[PDB]
């Protein structure tokens, strides 16, 4: 019954060429049920790994979903999340700068 | 300063088939040190923090018994409340539990916890007192009557304002290099025109522990919370935090606002301003 | 260290 809020934002500021790690938090959310995944160009990562279920005072749920990435100018990346709270999935762009 | 720790468990049933997926995490403080998963290979409790490891089989041993106990109550525990509930045999529910203690910078006991939901709204919980229950319906009462008859208050006040305590203490002690040292933030400030005369001044706290905080903006000496945005504090994925707040200005103008950060880990609030 | 049950 409750949605879930989305960040997606890499661990370290940003540099073109540099190694990194992507990650998507979701977080406020009921059921535990969810559906995550980083995206290349439009296209599902497969070495996508997340945390262990946890959740906070209200109940609602949170889990970091990441993977290793590295910007660059060109390619793009994204998290797309599915629950039964969304009547189509949802996809929030990496931005470097948030 | 002050410390906890917490368990956290849910269950989820599974009605098409098989038994309800069980994940148990439990924390000291913002750290997570052991997990299971009904759905891994090992079924046992297992390590997530260095300073655990160090724990040798009768305590894995016993924890991986005493996880399970908790699982199978949950799955008991679920068709109670389905049958409580005059609900269907056909649809997926959840069960979700939390207990835990604090202690003071003294590391004596400060309070603790226990409390318990069915589809994520709160049931029944121990009060600050532990010998009350808060029961938030009439099933929770029915509940709340079963386990004054049982005695449970009386255990889990025993087991929070004692043994949560010593553990926490034996923990603090192993895992002090990390559990006992503050990450202070580390706090830049990034500048991105919105238009020719306005821009976005964002305020970054980052790779800091505990998670903690609190981002603030002020223009001309004064809170500013108008055209600002402050983001929900996020994990970096390495055992710190992140957090940013923004507020948008007229540009040239960027000098009468600063951004406040205050964190465990510093020994005076910064400022920063735009450079 | 967890606790080591009535049921709801
Ligand atoms: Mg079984
Ligand atoms: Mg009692």
């Amino acid at each position: 019954q409750r949605t879930p809020k989305i960040q997606v934002y890499s661990r370290h500021p940003a540099e073109n060429g540099k190694s990194n790690f992507l990650n998507c938090y979701v977080s406020g959310f009921h059921p535990s049920d969810i559906e995550v995944d980083l995206l290349k160009n439009g296209e599902r990562i497969e070495k996508v790994e997340h945390s262990d279920l946890s959740f906070s005072k209200d109940w609602s749920f949170y889990l970091l979903y990441y993977t290793e990435f590295t910007p660059t100018e060109k390619d793009e990346y994204a998290c797309r999340v599915n629950h039964v709270t969304l009547s189509q999935p949802k996809i929030v762009k990496w931005d470097r700068d948030m | 300063g002050s410390h906890s720790m917490r368990y956290f468990f849910t269950s989820v049933s599974r009605p098409g088939r098989g038994e309800p997926r069980f994940i148990a995490v439990g924390y000291v403080d913002d750290t997570q040190f052991v997990r299971f998963d009904s759905d891994a290979a090992s079924q046992r409790m297992e390590p997530r923090a260095p300073w655990i490891e160090q724990e040798g089989p009768e305590y894995w041993d016993g924890e991986t018994r005493k996880v399970k106990a908790h699982s199978q109550t949950h799955r008991v525990d679920l068709g109670t409340l389905r049958g409580y509930y005059n609900q269907s045999e056909a649809g997926s529910h959840t069960v979700q539990r939390m207990y835990g203690c604090d202690v003071g910078s003294d590391w004596r006991f400060l309070r603790g916890y226990h409390q318990y939901a069915y589809d994520g709204k709160d049931y029944i919980a121990l009060k600050e007192d532990l010998r009350s229950w808060t029961a938030a319906d009439m099933a929770a009462q029915t509940t709340k009557h079963k386990w004054e008859a049982a005695h449970v208050a009386e255990q889990l006040r025993a087991y929070l304002e004692g043994t949560c305590v010593e553990w926490l203490r034996r923990y603090l002690e192993n895992g002090k290099e990390t559990l006992q040292r503050t990450d202070a933030p580390k706090t830049h400030m990034t500048h991105h025109a919105v238009s020719d005369h306005e821009a976005t001044l964002r305020c970054w706290a980052l790779s800091f522990y505990p998670a903690e905080i609190t981002l603030t903006w002020q223009r001309d000496g004064e809170d500013q919370t108008q055209d600002t945005e402050l983001v929900e504090t996020r994990p970096a994925g390495d055992g710190t935090f992140q957090k940013w707040a923004a507020v948008v200005v007229p540009s040239g103008q960027e000098q009468r606002y600063t951004c406040h950060v205050q964190h465990e880990g510093l020994p005076k609030p910064l400022t920063l301003r735009w450079e | 260290y967890l606790d080591s049950h009535s049921g709801a």
